[PDB]
């Protein structure tokens, strides 16, 4: 999930610019749900996941806000003590303890109910056990017990007016989420929100911790620890589920890293590319990103080096020289299905091959296929959700580092040969398989592009809409299931705030009995295609200006 | 008038909501929201409480049994139990809201029902509060915050410690899965501020 947020000093022709990119994945009907209200101290516009009661993105005139993954570590595994004799009961702080338990019925259409049994300890819902060791592991959240207040101040959030009413709502959304702020004077920030533990000495938080007394928590940070910053020198926000800052642990998840090989520094480039932007600059900044092949920079220094000393008919040599002339732009071919050029294609086997003659070599079996994606799989649906670096392609940039990185290099990942022997390996590799199935005419490769499919079935893989449903584009986008952007004080109008979205397929998901679909139900599918978005509009005038119907209740409570 | 919502769809069929009071203001709300989007808000209402199975069958039993060991909706309810009236009214009015709009729905589904609740074969049932904050839950807290593989990082550790022996087999397991790194690009520059914590990397818990 990506946003920039550009403050004051690098606006031009405003005085702050948000542009958000949430990515879920990309649904039909639409993930999110548009959505303005104006009553009750709310006078607010945008766009919300599941038509939630407070808006994840939007503005009240005054300020704007948004939101991407945080992933910082919230949840730790506590290892139970059980006992054989004595079941349903724990050992903690010297007491044999009872466990909550409930029984739950599963009722199934055209089969036989099924019950079984949750236990929870003080930990929180147990996850699985080991009857031979006698271990239990409970999955301890440190936002358990918040989650309605979390709700609530994404709500109460939407009626702040500034930074310091903002923070207050900001300090008690408890989920591990990043909050961003803009606002009509141009000032704007960042917080990433949530509770975090306030862990024992000596607690290795990437691993479980014996749940008998002595490891618990001692509390939950205050907010004053989290990250957060307000009006930034460099004068803007940009992240991509990045890591919030210095010194800050990520997620304990073994396929997540905040490493030297980072797919945010994408977006600092283009942002710290041009002294001011202006609102269709940082929009553009969306298409550019979307398309960016994300090795490419990681890893070109690396092959250049390599096949520096060889000769110009040395097929190996070639593919760098390939890779060398293109700027790593995707772009598709007249015929809706493969790309331009085939540098992905490239990268995607050399990447598999390094990866398999290094980080997969020094790990044992079954952990080595945790590190062998090359981050470039897909299906002929295309990808689920964004494009990203992957873990091996993280560690193995480290490891090409040699020792500019801060990681210390415990095993020698090209196990005793020099670097540069290693890459010419690979890249035989890959010239091997690509000429095998195209030719020796590099010029004539025409590699599959990736396609986006907005599925009928919602992310748990239940059916949200009928299979037919189902929409293709021909062009995958590393971009948000919605786009959204606002921009505080334009000099180009007379209006305070302009802020534009696009929620495709489209607003509605309806469909009358006899089949009539409604008129908004894909009426924003092209317009998401081609990077384009509609109006949102907040102030009385502007609604009745556009509107299309109306609809009066009379109710009491 | 304090009874009155106005609901005005713009050109692209988004609903603006004018009420005077918070109830009011979240009926009207879940009330279009019904009118827009109540198949896909009634099959993620039944993904988020692990109630799939019951409408379509065996093969979503384990996806239910899922759902319902990672939450415990007791603690879910007390929470409810405890909001002042004001903010009890966002929740309750949202549901409400929606039901008005599912009454008229069962009442006349000739022309109201959504054709997808004929092909499936089950129709809306009315909602509760407890019901629009596990929308909230479901998807946000318990999947977007609930992430962590301690379990397989301690299978993945002891299978490098068999490996390399025992002090080695750590310090490849902080080469594959570090702590921190100190290169990571950061949202917040270092000249604004660092995280003052240090933690343990040692697994100095066993
Ligand atoms: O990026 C993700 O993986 C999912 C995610 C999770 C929580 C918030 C998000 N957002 O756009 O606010 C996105
Ligand atoms: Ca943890």
């Amino acid at each position: 999930s990506n946003m920039w947020v550009i403050g004051k000093s690098k606006a031009q022709d405003a005085k702050a610019i948000m542009v958000n990119g949430p990515q879920f994945g990309w649904y039909a009907p639409a993930y999110t749900y548009g959505i303005g209200l104006h009553g009750a101290g709310y006078d607010v516009t945008g766009n919300t996941p599941f038509a939630y009661p407070g808006l994840v993105f939007g503005h009240n005139g005054v300020i704007s806000w948004g939101s991407t993954a945080g992933f910082g570590d919230d949840v730790d595994i506590f290892a139970e003590r059980l006992s054989a004799e004595k079941p349903g009961y724990y050992l903690h702080n010297g007491k044999w303890v009872k466990m909550l338990s409930r029984e739950e019925t599963i009722t199934v259409k055209n089969g036989q109910a099924e019950t079984f049994t949750v236990w929870r300890t003080v930990h929180g819902n147990i996850l699985q056990t080991d009857q031979t060791t006698q271990t239990a592991y409970a999955k301890s959240r440190a936002w358990d017990g918040k989650e309605v207040a979390s709700l609530l101040a994404w709500t109460h959030q939407m009626k702040a007016k500034n930074w310091q009413q903002w923070t207050q709502q900001a300090a008690k959304q408890a989920l591990t989420i990043n909050w961003y702020y803009a606002d009509v004077n141009g000032n704007i920030g960042y917080v990433h929100t949530g509770a975090y533990p306030d862990r024992q000495s000596g607690h290795d938080p990437r691993l479980p911790v014996p749940g008998t007394g002595k490891w618990d928590w001692k509390g939950l940070l205050p907010f004053e620890m989290n990250p957060k910053v307000y009006n930034p020198q460099s004068g803007y926000i940009a992240n991509w589920n990045n890591s919030p800052q210095k010194d800050y642990p990520a997620s304990d998840l073994f396929a997540f890293l905040w490493g030297g090989a980072d797919r945010v520094t994408e977006i600092d480039r283009l942002l710290e590319q041009k002294p001011r932007l202006t609102a269709d600059q940082a929009w553009d900044v969306i298409r550019q990103t979307s398309r960016q092949d994300l090795n490419l920079r990681l890893f070109l220094p690396t092959l250049q080096a390599a096949t520096s000393g060889l000769t110009q008919s040395d097929p190996r040599r070639q593919l760098v020289e390939t890779l060398t002339r293109w700027d790593g732009i995707n772009l598709l071919n007249d015929d809706g299905k493969t790309w331009q050029q085939p540098g992905s294609a490239i990268l995607n086997v050399w990447l598999t091959s390094m990866l398999k003659r290094t980080v997969v070599a020094a790990v044992p079996m079954p952990f080595d296929k945790w590190y062998s994606a090359s981050g470039y799989e897909t299906t002929q649906d295309g990808p689920t959700g964004s494009l990203n670096i992957s873990v091996g392609a993280k560690i193995l940039y480290e490891a090409v580092q040699g020792d500019k990185s801060p990681i210390p290099q415990a095993v020698d990942l090209f196990a005793g040969k020099p670097q540069q022997e290693v890459v010419l390996a690979a890249l035989e590799d890959t010239w091997e398989t690509l000429s095998k199935r195209y030719g020796n005419n590099v010029s004539n490769w025409k590699t599959p592009a990736m396609a986006l499919t907005f599925r009928a079935n919602n992310f748990f893989g239940v059916p949200q809409a009928a299979a037919e449903e189902t929409r293709h584009q021909a062009e995958y986008q590393n971009r948000g299931t919605e786009n959204d952007m606002i921009v505080f004080s334009p000099t180009t109008s007379d209006r305070p705030v302009l802020a534009w979205d696009v929620v495709a397929p489209g607003q509605s998901g309806f469909i009358a009995p006899d089949g009539t679909v409604d008129k908004h139900y894909e009426d924003q599918l092209k317009m998401y295609e081609n990077f384009g978005r509609k109006s949102l509009w907040l102030t009385k005038q502007d609604v009745e200006a556009h509107k299309e119907s109306q609809e009066v209740l009379h109710v009491q409570r | 008038s304090s009874s009155e919502i106005k609901i005005v769809r713009d050109e692209y069929g988004m609903p603006h909501i004018y009420a005077n009071d918070t109830w009011h203001l979240f009926y009207g709300y879940g009330y279009v929201v019904a009118q827009d989007r109540l198949f896909q808000m009634e099959m993620a209402r039944r993904s988020t409480q692990g109630t799939v199975a019951e409408v379509l069958g065996k093969d979503f039993v384990k996806f239910d049994k899922d759902i319902r060991r990672n939450y415990w909706p007791d603690a879910i309810r007390a929470q409810i139990a405890a909001l002042s009236p004001e903010d009890m009214s966002i929740l309750q009015g949202y549901a409400d809201g929606m039901n008005a709009w599912i009454d008229k729905v069962n009442t006349n589904p000739e022309t109201l029902l959504p054709k997808q609740f004929n092909t499936f074969g089950f129709t809306p049932k009315r909602w509760e509060p407890f019901d629009v904050a596990m929308i909230f839950v479901g998807t946000m807290a318990n999947r977007f915050s609930d992430s962590t593989s301690e379990i397989d990082n301690l299978a993945l550790l002891t299978a490098l410690k068999d490996k390399y022996g025992v002090s080695q087999g750590m310090a490849v397991f902080n080469q594959l899965k570090w702590l921190v790194n100190p290169s990571a690009p950061t949202t917040i520059a270092v000249q604004e501020s660092n995280y003052p914590l240090k933690f343990n990397q040692q697994n100095s818990q066993t």
